């Protein structure tokens, strides 16, 4: 286990109004990265912060799109992040990213990203 | 000038004294607006100082969460400007040290962007 590894699990394909959970769990890092959060980009938009989350399960900040939708955790593992993703819409389509090491829900601060999850919500 | 560019204009200074701050703050343009009142120079290569994006994730000391700190202590020097240093004089104390560094990391590739602390 040489690599950090940003293991992604979940998403995929649901129908609009359905649920859905994203799972992230690292391996590799000996120590604990203070944010998590998942990131996602959908087709013809650029890469946005999703929810991010600090350590201590504070510092809690969503896209106001996700607002009241999307519920962030960390209380499941060392070093995971988990997204339940409830009454989906189908701009919610994209590819998510786990991403770690960073700072609130600013993407250029995270080093360490997942390969990306699809996530499709069809009509 | 890039973020990372300038990290390395400000910071790095691999190849290498009482005067140096005051050469060096000179050199890399940090007292040409204004005298920079503190600024790190580290003597490590730019490969061992880029590897501490990967190591230890601390908070940053405004409060921000992006800063890494390196787990060797590394051979850095501290500048800081004199009693008498007034701008368009400045004039900066020289002192070496072996400390941890600690930087704030940005970007894809990710890299240092900012010289946050030294512990």
């Amino acid at each position: 286990g040489s690599q950090v590894q940003l293991v992604e699990s979940g998403g995929g394909l649901v129908q609009a109004g359905g649920s859905l959970r994203l799972s992230c769990a690292a391996s590799g890092y000996a120590y604990t990265y203070i944010y998590m959060g998942w990131f996602r980009q959908a087709p013809g938009k650029e890469r946005e912060g999703v929810a991010a989350m600090d350590s201590g399960g504070g510092g809690t900040l969503y896209a106001d799109s996700v607002k009241g939708r999307f519920t962030i955790s960390r209380d499941k593992g060392k070093n995971t992040v988990y997204l339940q993703m409830d009454s989906l819409k189908p701009e919610d389509t994209a590819t998510y990213y786990c991403a770690a090491g960073g700072y609130e829900l600013r993407d250029r601060t995270y080093g360490q990203w997942g390969q990306g999850t699809q996530v499709t919500v069809s009509s | 000038e890039t973020a990372a560019a300038k990290f390395e204009r400000q910071h790095m200074d691999s190849s290498t004294s009482s005067n140096y701050c005051n050469q060096m703050m000179k050199s890399r343009n940090l007292t040409k607006d204004r005298c920079k009142p503190v600024n790190t120079f580290v003597h490590e290569s730019l490969a061992d100082v880029q590897a501490v994006c990967s190591q230890k994730n601390v908070a940053c000391k405004n409060g921000q969460t992006n800063c890494y700190q390196s787990y060797s202590t590394m051979s850095i020097t501290d500048c800081r400007e004199t009693g008498s240093s007034k701008y368009p004089n400045c004039a900066y104390k020289t002192t070496q040290a072996n400390k941890h560094i600690i930087v704030a990391c940005e970007g894809n590739p990710y890299v240092p962007v900012h010289f946050d602390a030294s512990v």
